[PDB]
RNA sequence: GCAGAGGUUCUAGCUACACCCUCUAUAAAAAACUAAGGACCACACGA
DNA sequence: CTCTGAATCTCTTCCTCGTGTGGTCAGGACG
DNA sequence: CGTCCGAAGAGATTCAGAG
């Protein structure tokens, strides 16, 4: 039906015509007839008939009346769902102002009369007067005028003249500006202004001026003069408890405003004294601005036990109102809830569903299904039969279940697994049953949880919740490529206790004949699980394609792995059951089987490994007991040992030997020592304890002990946790984070003192709350980041441009944390990538990189592949299937209409739940070293002191791969050569950490360049270096006259002759920054790199993902470049430190304030390039994005959010975080206008302006110069052009007075808008039907 | 346990009161809304949102149509959007569905 | 009773497609008097639709199709 | 309810989306048709 | 000497479902 | 029978002092 939703400002006009009548009377209903009011909020005749088909005075209720008007009573017989539809208007008396439009955050009518809220304020509530029409007097239109002083001024002149108070003042001040004159008297002073601060406010208002002009709006519409009413059934005032008939907050403010009113109108027509009647008048005001946003103006109508009432503002905004509540969340039918329980003989596609429910889950189709088979012929006859619970209704039962899929659902569904369909079966107890594999995906728990069973109904849903939702379809998971079908506890320790091996069991050295006489010989108790047999194994390999070769051969292995071969399919080898059988090589397996087999087979295999886990855990009855803790017996020779270490410590301490601090951190260091000693001793005695006869001597063996297996397999408990059960705890943590200097000495299988139970409880206590408010701030951070992507729908196919990110391994330092072969995997390249190897074409322009092509560029050693990024999609509104890359849970490329948004919203907001809440330049390998941007010069001594500040140790080996990177500061003290190869295990640059050393760029004699002795220059005695230095005090440190001389270090010859650095005639000077040994005195001769100077020198967790999306500002930014010239002290650090930057051939003077707190790594006579750090710090991405980039922002970014993320160990594909990054920098701001209709400063969409760059660019116009922008993920979403979606975000009122304002119209074509109008969401498999609708439009 | 097919509306005409007291029906929120978006689930949102939970005249149009054999669907639209236009439209702000 | 529908969208990629195709033939044998193709098993329309879909017999090109002739066939019993 | 009227029953039952039957002045012979009020606040607990 | 960067002042937001318990209001004469 | 009677950041602000 409708297309677009637009929203405007109401016209008194309009409003009247909503009205279908005119409420006068301040009552209700009569409270002893119960009928509606004559004139009341409950009326009849103005909004429509109480009951359906029938009059007030119960007159002619024909039905064949509808339409006609009972004259008895007033009302016209019709339906009683009209009373929902129809409002009413109140006559307001005098004109009152809307406190959302006066009193929001830019002030709308402060802004349009460009006075300021507080004098406004004033006038409104009848305290000043605005005078009016001035005139030929002193006083202007827009004059404020005191009581008083308006009482002098009427004296003095009575001419037109005009002082009037109330909201009647601001309607006719409004009334009498003129748009138009103001708008290009706005724009003139727009042009005469000078700087921004004038042209924020100018462009605002115009902006204001020029809105109101464009829509059909009226600026004096602001102010109600009639007011009108909700239909009176959406407030209900029937609670019907105890004859009480009383619960409407609306309705007593509807009859506090009515009241007001009645009186205000009582006075004017008795002609009351002119102050009760403007008193009135504020009562009035008062009363409209509590039933429009009560509590805003700072007071609160209230006496209901003393709680604000709700007004209509407060039921739309908020967590409760019908915006979150009601329009996105709505409550469902055809649902149930109950407890979950194992049940281990489900299929993977199947649950169980308890009969009762069932029953009432799907009763229509049981009373159609005996409606058609002619058990019962009315719907009461089958619905008594159903109530019955006849055996025939359970035999219809089980046919409309038998293939009739549920959506199990838990509660915190944060990533799409949550809610996963499945086939029911039917049981007899009262809880849902749910299959052991899907309890990992769902993060499914038996301690209680609960879940929700959901009833597809229609053929489409039916279809969908079995192509599209059922448990076998979804085997990986959306974010990352691995299984998420897992064997988790009791399987993975049957599967390890049944492949193992025994150095002398019953049963060893038989020949067996095959895993058929294994199965038969360990089920007879002839032999063992584990003894080592050698029996002939069949192993088909799939080498041939589509071909299975038989290889039968004698291997040699034990009689459980050879059980388990019959569960292994044909494909499959036999290296795969001849191991441990871990944890990690189950999981190695079933990937396996879904790489070689098709995804058909490892449903069956996942569950038969189920099934034979679950049955060989049974049948060994593995169990723990208090002798299976076994404590290591040097467990008290190393307490001992470590006791008398810690006296000895003391000892010293006593003695003044040792300082607190440093006592404190041997204490520790040998604690820690001693625990470690510990942890190994214990482990060394339950790894291989076990010695065993075999046929001899005996011979030691991986142990058989139930902690062990339990550990080692993977089951349930890591090496941490088994320590803490036979070795000691550990040095546990003061709440404050101090590590206490006793340790807890003592296991838990022994006895745990007073004082080491409240130490515990310390970090256990710490743990529990961090997780109380972990869960909370996920939530948020989950909500956001879906409501910032909801908008992205892969629409078109290929976007067809050339550019994109460059992917490399990343390299922090010490080893490479990601390589080449998994941050490419799954992405389409960029254009030609060829091999290391000249005019070589490896992989061609557009090609998805499968594991195969992955392996060619591994093979050929590339280190640099392009790759396309959908930061870099060009595609209007949706990114396109290229771009994307692979769908990351299928394998093949997107299918057009995934949406891709939701998903990386969801992928990186699951993981939060567990993250937390709170020198020698060293060589791994042999290789040769690289060096960027060096600034070599060759010292007297022979050692490369380098110049250069910001340059790096790129280590690269003999095939290319980058090894290692780290950097070097100004002066580094380097001892290999650039280019040269390496040894292993030494340093290359064993430059001193503290010091800053000012090295010599040229030689020959030093000159006193603005550093008279004494101010700026320190010949103190410097007894560290046996010989006085003249120490460069800092830049606030040094005298006026320090700062005044500059420290500058130019370079002479004997006679003071001026020597030049080679390539500038200007001589070298060196401008040394504060605390700076210099050594060299005046009149000395230097060499060329001698060192003159000398300067010894945030949280990881959410909050860090929180501040990297929405963009904040560090503490203290990184002080960047603006552009690339010669800095130069503008003066003497006088109040703001300035830094005149200017370039070579570039006139442009850029200056920047730099505290003087503020730590200056930049000199005053070097050249510093765009993107060059001046103030050591944080780098800001605005700052970044601005500078660089989208890429070099991207890149940062990304691997930013990727380095929180894998310390604690979850992997997260970077295309999630692509995305969101490509979502929040959709703003672009204006720089020059050229051809089209977008002003100067404007916040236009990428989209929009690219769109219109490209319409100019096609004829012979220029388009327009933008600059990318970098918003908030709670600001970008907040900036949308759509006022349906961002009101459903965050603050409700701002947004839609903004766009009442503007009068926007919003046109749907995302997501949650229609969700919420309720039709097919232009993502999923209504992608068809909305395309065919744009076609048809 | 709690399993109910149809139970007596709201004031906003949702059909679900909620709790096991009063016959309710458990609540798809926002989660489980993108939870269904995430997958190609387009017609399963449908008839969650709008003839399952609030559209008087598509709730027993879908309920005599299940009771005689075909499981079709009338979308409708959904009361609680009513109900948020006549309670914007009251705030003295002009919100009309264009066509 | 279909387990895993991968055979059935090796006819259809989108997959999203495979449902709304699936959908009209689930329809067609519900509320149309049209018989399945293929051996029903007992199963119900919808399972019945995603094999005959397995087995090459039904997709959006045949359908519309059928639906063509059908559309001749009313021309001609009108006259 | 063909329109008006009455209606078996299986609350109530020409509208709630409704629907059907027989009958000619007014009720009485008969089967098939469908789901009604929920305003706010504190406290406790589970995954 | 007028707007730099630097305070200063109000404003909005803070998981997601269940299981439940208890307490619950405008304003009493009046002609 | 009515009828009258902490927090954490962001916006939204000033204040300003130097070059
Ligand atoms: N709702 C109509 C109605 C009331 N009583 C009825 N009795 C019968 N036999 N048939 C009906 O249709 C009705
Ligand atoms: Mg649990």
């Amino acid at each position: 039906e409708f297309d677009a939703i637009k929203i405007a400002l109401a016209s008194p006009d309009m409003i009247r015509s909503w009205s279908f009548g005119e409420v006068k009377k301040p009552e209700t209903i009569n409270y002893r007839t119960f009928k509606p009011e004559r004139d009341g909020l409950f009326c009849a005749r103005i909004f429509g008939p109480v009951k359906d088909y029938e009059c007030l005075c119960g007159k002619y209720k024909r039905l064949k009346h509808r339409g006609v008007i009972c004259e008895k009573c007033g009302v016209e017989v019709t339906q009683t769902k009209v009373r929902r539809e129809r409002m009413g208007h109140i006559e307001l008396a005098s004109p009152t102002a809307h406190i959302w439009f006066l009193k929001s955050l830019p002030s709308r009518i402060g802004l349009l009369l460009d006075m300021p809220l507080r004098d406004i304020e004033r006038v409104l509530y009848f305290e000043s007067y605005v005078v009016i029409e001035g005139g030929m007097t002193n006083l202007e239109r827009q004059q404020i005028l005191t009581e008083e002083q308006y009482l002098d001024a009427l004296e003095e002149f009575g001419d037109e003249f005009d002082a009037k108070m109330g909201a009647e003042a601001i309607q006719a001040l409004l009334k009498s500006m003129d748009l138009e004159q103001e708008c290009e008297q706005l724009r003139e002073e727009l042009n005469e202004t000078n700087s921004e601060t004038k042209r924020k406010k100018l462009t605002k208002r115009i902006k204001l001026l020029e809105a109101f002009v464009q829509s059909g709006n009226k600026p004096e519409w602001m102010i109600l003069t009639v007011l009108p009413v909700l239909p009176p059934d959406l407030r209900p005032l029937v609670p019907l408890d105890g004859g009480r008939f009383a619960t409407s907050d609306l309705n007593d403010l509807y009859r506090r405003v009515i009241n007001r009113n009645n009186r205000l109108k009582r006075l004017l027509d008795l002609a009351a004294p002119d102050i009760i009647v403007r008193n009135e008048k504020r009562m009035l005001q008062e009363a409209v601005d509590a039933l429009l946003d009560n509590g805003r103006r700072g007071r609160a109508i209230t006496g209901s036990n003393k709680r604000p009432l709700k007004s209509l503002a407060d039921m739309i905004k908020g967590k409760q109102g019908r915006f979150r509540q009601n329009l996105l969340g709505k409550r469902v039918d055809y649902s149930g809830r109950s407890v979950i329980t194992v049940g281990p003989y489900l299929r993977l596609h199947q649950c169980g569903l308890p009969k009762k429910m069932a029953l009432e889950l799907f009763k229509p189709f049981i009373y159609g299904k005996l409606e058609l088979r002619g058990l019962a012929t009315t719907i009461k006859a089958a619905k008594k039969m159903v109530e019955r619970e006849e055996a025939v209704v359970w035999d219809i039962l089980d046919e409309v279940i038998r293939e009739h899929p549920v959506l199990l659902n838990r509660a915190p569904t944060l990533h799409r697994l949550g809610i996963q369909a499945f086939e029911p079966v039917l049981i007899e107890g009262k809880a849902i049953q749910l299959h052991p594999l899907v309890c990992a995906a769902y993060n499914a728990d038996f301690d209680g949880d609960q879940m929700a069973v959901h009833v597809p109904l229609t053929l489409e849903a039916q279809l969908e919740a079995r192509a599209l939702m059922m448990s076998t379809n979804n085997i990986l998971s959306p974010a990352n490529g691995e299984p998420i079908i897992v064997p988790s506890q009791d399987v993975v320790l049957g599967l390890y206790y049944m492949t193992r091996d025994c150095v002398n069991a019953k049963g060893e050295g038989m020949v067996l004949t095959g895993p058929k006489e294994a199965e038969r010989l360990y089920r007879s108790g002839l032999a063992s699980l584990h003894a080592r047999v050698k029996v002939r194994i069949t192993e088909y390999e799939k080498d041939a394609n589509g071909e299975l070769v038989a290889k039968t051969s004698l291997k040699d292995t034990t009689v459980g792995r050879a059980i388990l071969w019959m569960i292994v399919p044909k494909g499959l080898p036999y290296s795969i059951v001849n191991q441990a059988l871990g944890k990690k090589a189950i999981s190695k397996m079933l990937n396996t089987c879904y790489r070689i087999l098709g995804l058909k087979p490892t449903v069956i295999f996942a569950d038969q490994i189920m099934y034979t886990g679950f049955a060989y855990a049974a049948r060994s009855g593995a169990s723990v007991g208090i002798d299976d803790m076994v404590i290591p017996e040097k467990k008290h020779e190393i307490i001992s040992e470590a006791e008398a270490e810690v006296a000895e410590i003391q000892e010293q301490f006593q003695s003044g030997l040792v300082t607190a601090g440093e006592r404190y951190n041997k204490v520790i260091d040998i604690w820690a020592a001693a625990n470690d000693r510990v942890s190994k001793a214990m482990m060394d005695n339950l790894q291989t304890e076990t010695v065993i006869n075999r046929d001899g001597q005996e011979e030691k063996q991986v142990s058989f002990n139930s902690i062990y297996m339990m550990a080692d397999s993977g089951a349930r408990g890591s090496a941490a946790q088994i320590r803490q059960l036979a070795g000691m705890r550990g040095l546990m943590a003061k709440p404050d984070g101090s590590i206490i200097e006793t340790p807890i000495t003592a296991n838990f299988r022994e006895g745990l003192n007073v004082l080491q139970y409240f130490i515990s409880t310390h970090g256990a206590r710490k743990g529990l709350a961090d997780t109380a408010l972990k869960t909370a701030n996920s939530g948020y951070l989950t909500r956001r980041l879906v409501d910032v992507a909801q908008d992205l729908v892969v629409t078109e196919d290929d976007c067809g441009t050339h550019e994109g990110i460059m992917m490399t391994p990343v390299i922090e330092g010490g080893d490479v944390k990601e390589p080449l072969r998994d941050r490419v995997l799954g992405r389409v390249t960029a254009e030609d990538v060829l091999k290391p190897g000249t005019a070589d074409i490896l992989v061609p322009r557009n090609t998805l990189l499968h594991e195969q092509w992955c392996d060619l560029l591994e093979e050929n050693s590339v280190d640099a592949v392009k790759v396309r990024s959908v930061v870099s999609c060009d595609t209007d509104f949706g990114v396109c299937a290229h771009c994307y890359g692979r769908d990351l849970a299928r394998g093949h490329i997107i299918n057009k209409g995934e949406a891709i948004g939701v998903i990386a919203a969801q992928s990186i907001g699951e993981p939060g739940t567990q993250l937390t809440m709170r020198s020698s330049i060293q060589v791994k390998n042999k290789g040769s070293i690289k060096l960027s941007n060096v600034k070599s010069v060759v010292n007297s001594s022979g050692k490369l002191v380098i110049t250069s500040r910001n340059t790096e140790l790129k280590l690269i080996d003999e095939f290319g791969r980058t090894k290692e990177s780290y950097k070097v500061p100004y002066g580094a003290v380097l001892a290999k050569g650039d280019g040269e190869q390496v040894a292993g295990g030494e340093t290359v640059a064993n430059w001193d950490p503290h010091t800053m050393p000012v090295i010599t760029e040229v030689s020959g004699f030093v000159r006193f360049t603005d550093m008279i002795d004494g101010q700026t220059i320190t010949r103190q005695t410097d007894e560290l270096t046996g010989l006085s230095s003249l120490v460069v005090l800092d830049s606030a440190e040094r005298t006026a006259g320090g700062k005044d001389l500059r420290p500058a270090l130019k370079i002479v010859d004997a006679q003071g002759n001026d020597v030049l650095i080679p390539g500038t005639d200007m001589p070298a000077q060196y401008f040394l920054p504060g605390k700076a040994i210099v050594q060299l005195e005046d009149g000395v001769q230097i060499s060329s790199g001698d060192t003159l100077a000398r300067i010894p020198q945030i949280t990881g967790g959410l909050p860090r993902v929180a501040d990297l999306f929405e963009a904040r500002r560090p503490k203290e930014p990184a002080i960047l470049a603006e552009i690339s010239g010669i800095v130069s002290f503008g003066k003497e650090t006088k109040g703001k430190r300035r830094l005149v930057i200017t370039p070579v051939d570039g006139s442009d003077p850029y200056e920047e304030m730099i505290p003087k707190w503020r730590q200056l790594n930049v000199f005053e006579g070097e050249r510093v390039e765009r993107g060059d750090v001046i103030s050591d710090g944080p780098e800001a991405p605005h700052d970044i994005l601005r500078l660089r980039g989208v890429h070099a922002v991207t890149r940062y970014i990304v691997n930013e959010v990727q380095d929180v993320y894998r310390l604690q160990g979850v992997k997260i594909n970077d295309k999630h975080i692509e995305v969101i990054v490509r979502q929040m920098l959709r703003k672009a701001t204006i720089v020059n206008a050229g051809s089209s209709d977008f002003l100067e400063g404007e916040q236009v969409e990428y989209s929009r302006v690219k769109i219109a760059n490209r319409e100019l660019e096609a004829n012979g116009k220029v388009g327009a110069t933008y600059s990318r922008d970098l918003l908030g993920i709670t600001k970008a979403s907040l900036a949308t052009e759509s006022f349906i979606s961002a009101a459903s975000f965050q603050e409700t009122t701002r947004v839609l007075t903004e766009a009442a304002v503007a009068g926007k119209r919003d046109e749907l074509r995302g997501l949650k808008e229609n969700v919420i109008v309720g039709r097919l969401i232009p993502a999923g498999t209504g992608y068809a039907y909305h395309q065919d609708r744009m076609r048809r439009r | 346990m709690h399993a109910r097919s149809t139970g007596s509306y709201s004031l906003v005409t949702q059909q679900p009161l909620g709790g096991k007291a009063q016959f309710g029906g458990q609540r798809f929120g926002e989660m489980e809304v993108w939870a269904l978006e995430a997958y190609g689930a387009a017609y399963t949102l449908q008839e969650m949102l709008t003839v399952k939970s609030d559209d008087v005249n598509g709730r027993t149009k879908m309920y005599k149509n299940i009771v005689d054999g075909n499981h079709q669907m009338e979308p409708g639209m959904p009361e609680s959007f009513n109900v948020l236009l006549k309670e914007i439209r009251s705030l003295g702000i002009n919100i009309e569905l264009e066509d | 009773a279909r387990v895993t529908v991968q055979d059935a969208v090796e006819k259809i990629g989108n997959r999203f497609d495979l449902v709304l195709v699936a959908a009209r033939r689930a329809r067609q044998m519900q509320v149309g008097g049209k018989d399945p193709l293929v051996p029903e098993e007992n199963d119900k329309t919808t399972v019945i639709a995603l094999r005959e879909i397995e087995e090459g017999l039904i997709n959006n090109q045949i359908l519309d199709v059928r639906e063509r002739q059908e559309q001749q066939e009313q021309e001609a019993a009108e006259l």
